[PDB]
């Protein structure tokens, strides 16, 4: 039966792992961000003595790098940072193409479109904003926006239509359609602020979570509240699987991998159980991302490590 | 400080007065409080949320 083994663990950070992402073009790369103010590009050897080595280290920020995302070609990479700026990397030696100037506060969330021509940003400005790849502002959203910090935005894969998700700490999830830039809907739910949201690879769903730590499911186009599940104390990051209908929820002491059909927990990932006391005996898990193979998944922790796992039958 | 004379010697007057503005304006003296620098604290706190979908 499909179950999990502890694969290995990476090392090479002085700051807490904030995000991880992986391009399906090169699954032999993997990319990471951290509060050591650098994004590290790795070189994955599949030896079990290690599991990878840092290849290069991209440098140049004056505050944390919150979120990071790959290009659809894997030849570019983009970052959002708490210095209020973004950078557009050339992941071959270094040498930033462009830095995006204009925010008054942190840039928390960021994402990179499928056509590689639209780039969004969530900010503690309380503004979602759109960005040309030339590094200028196609649009700015300041009407019908969140009344609190913007937690996470997403580009939605679709048949062709433009839809983007937005969720803030005002305990609401707003869906936006481009070329009118209007509220498609407002979804109400979750007591306490929202941390994260993520969209299905098919794109008709929004799995949302927050302080509540409950996983509520919404319909993108039907606009209906499907159901709610108790996901534990707090869920900081979510990521669907590419080759299954699972959903992997990142809670503090454990990662909870959920089968969706039927609705049940498959397993709970436990890491090293080393004796420590008392407020967070293991480090909290904060980010996670699947590989495109779907065999292996990765995790971000606050001990500066990325723990690897692998599915075993 | 101002000196005032009389038929017997001099008398010294001194006056010291403390400016009150902290909310706003002119603005003349700066808005923070002087000796104990206070934390200016607004308040809001409500929730009535329940799950629903409301289309716009």
């Amino acid at each position: 039966t499909e179950q999990m083994t502890l694969r290995g663990t990476l090392k090479g950070h002085n700051g807490w792992v904030t995000q991880i992402a992986t391009t399906p073009q090169f699954p032999d790369m993997i990319l990471s961000a951290s509060r050591d103010k650098t994004i590290i590009m790795w070189k994955l050897t599949r030896d079990e003595t290690n599991y990878g080595i840092p290849q290069r280290a991209l440098r140049g920020h004056s505050h944390f790098v919150s979120d990071v995302v790959i290009s659809s070609d894997g030849q570019f990479a983009l970052s959002g940072s708490w210095d209020g700026t973004l950078r557009l990397w050339d992941l071959t030696t270094g040498t930033t193409t462009r830095r995006f100037v204009g925010h008054t506060k942190d840039v928390l969330s960021v994402a990179f479109s499928s056509d590689n021509r639209q780039i969004v940003s969530g900010s503690r400005d309380k503004t979602i904003k759109l960005w040309n790849t030339l590094g200028v502002c196609k649009y700015t959203v300041q009407d019908e926006s969140h009344s609190e910090w913007v937690s996470c935005v997403r580009f939605s894969p679709n048949s062709s239509n433009p839809i983007i998700v937005s969720c803030g700490w005002d305990k609401l999830v707003k869906v936006w359609n481009l070329a009118n830039c209007k509220l498609k809907t407002n979804h109400i739910g979750h007591t306490g602020y929202l941390n994260t949201v993520t969209v299905s690879p098919d794109g008709s769903l929004c799995a949302s979570g927050g302080k509540d730590g409950q996983a509520m499911l919404w319909d993108l186009n039907e606009g209906k509240h499907l159901y709610t599940l108790d996901g534990g104390d707090i869920i900081n990051a979510l990521c669907f699987s590419p080759n299954r209908y699972w959903l992997c929820a990142a809670t503090g002491p454990s990662i909870k991998i959920w089968d969706l059909e039927g609705k049940i927990i498959v397993d709970e990932l436990k890491q090293e159980v080393i004796s420590t006391s008392s407020k967070a005996e293991p480090p909290q898990c904060t980010s996670l991302a699947w590989s495109a193979d779907g065999q292996t998944l990765f995790a971000g922790y606050t001990d500066n490590l990325v723990r690897v796992w692998q599915v075993t039958i | 400080v101002r000196h005032v004379l009389l038929r017997q010697g001099v008398l010294g007057i001194k006056v010291k007065i403390m400016l009150p503005w902290d909310p706003s304006g002119k603005i003349g003296p700066k808005k923070p409080l002087p000796d104990h620098v206070s934390i200016v604290e607004p308040k809001d706190e409500i929730l009535p949320t329940t799950p629903i979908s409301e289309q716009k």
